[PDB]
Order: C-alpha cells, then sequence, then structure tokens
C-alpha cells in the first residue's frame, strides 16, 4: 500500500508540474494580448483629437 | 473620453465684417440681391386666379 501511495504521489507531482507549464504558456499569450490592447488604446486616445 | 478643450473659429471675410464693398468714392453701380422670399411678409392670399 505504501509503495502504491508513493508512486501515485510522484505521478501527482509530475502532473502538477505539467499544469504549471500550461498555465505559464497561457499567461505569456495573454500578456501579449494585453500589450496589443494597450497600443490600440494609445492609438484611440490619439485619434480622439479633432 | 470627453475631456476636451474647444477652440472657436469665426468666418472672417469682407461679408462677415460688413460693408460688402466700402465704395468710398461712389459713382459705382451695384448688383441687386435675389427675390428673397423670406423677407416679404405681406398679406397672404390663396386666390391663385389662374
Amino acid at each position: 500500500r505504501f509503495t502504491s501511495n508513493i508512486k501515485g504521489l510522484t505521478q501527482a507531482a509530475r502532473n502538477a508540474n505539467d499544469g504549471i507549464s500550461v498555465a505559464q504558456t497561457t499567461e505569456g499569450a495573454l500578456s501579449e494580448i494585453n500589450n496589443n490592447l494597450q497600443r490600440i488604446r494609445e492609438l484611440t486616445v490619439q485619434a480622439s483629437t479633432g | 473620453d470627453g475631456q476636451t478643450i474647444t477652440i472657436d473659429l469665426k468666418k472672417i471675410d469682407s461679408d462677415t465684417l460688413g460693408l460688402n464693398g466700402f465704395n468710398v468714392n461712389g459713382k459705382g453701380e451695384t448688383a441687386n440681391t435675389a427675390a428673397t422670399l423670406k423677407d416679404m411678409s405681406g398679406f397672404t392670399a390663396a386666390a391663385a386666379p389662374g
């Protein structure tokens, strides 16, 4: 039983690492989406002038 | 949005400033204006005999 539990915990740790990785990738993509929206807002603030 | 300063511009010309021809010397024939339907406010009649 102890061996089974240990092996399961090792797999759990590895899976959690993989999840952290996918979260990191998503966060990077969202960071660029944020930068793009910031630039568009800047352009709009410029374009508001008459 | 909406945080603006307004600049007013006025139509500056001879007509707006007035006198439409300062004609100081005189002896100059001037053109007449149009029919000007709006200004003539005489008695109204829906006769139309024709």
